């Protein structure tokens, strides 16, 4: 008789198509401090400001 | 009694064409608001810098 020899049908693996999704990459964006400057007087106020007759 | 050298030689060719939808969210702060308002004086004196 005549051997298979076999030499598979498979061909390599999904495990690199597999690592091609298993991509993560980089997430999120900057926010919350930004740069923060601010300068004005409607907090307190400073007038002479007495009672007389 | 057999022996069976072999050998293989091979392409591939592989075109991909991929596309890709996301929507981000952030549940505190899903809206902003404008108003459009008008000021109405009914009464009989005229008032100064309204706010």
């Amino acid at each position: 008789v005549k051997k298979e020899a076999a030499e598979k049908l498979l061909e390599k693996v999904p495990s690199d198509v597999l690592e091609m999704y298993k991509a993560i990459g980089g997430k999120i964006y900057i926010v919350d401090g930004d740069i923060t400057k601010h300068i004005s007087l409607e907090a307190l106020s400073e007038d002479k400001k007495k009672i007389k007759d | 009694n057999s022996s069976t050298v072999a050998i293989d030689h091979s392409l591939s060719l592989a075109g991909e064409r991929t596309w890709a939808e996301t929507m981000g969210l952030n549940t505190a702060d899903t809206a902003r608001l404008n108003a459009n308002i008008r000021y109405v004086n009914t009464g009989t004196a005229p008032i100064y810098n309204v706010l």
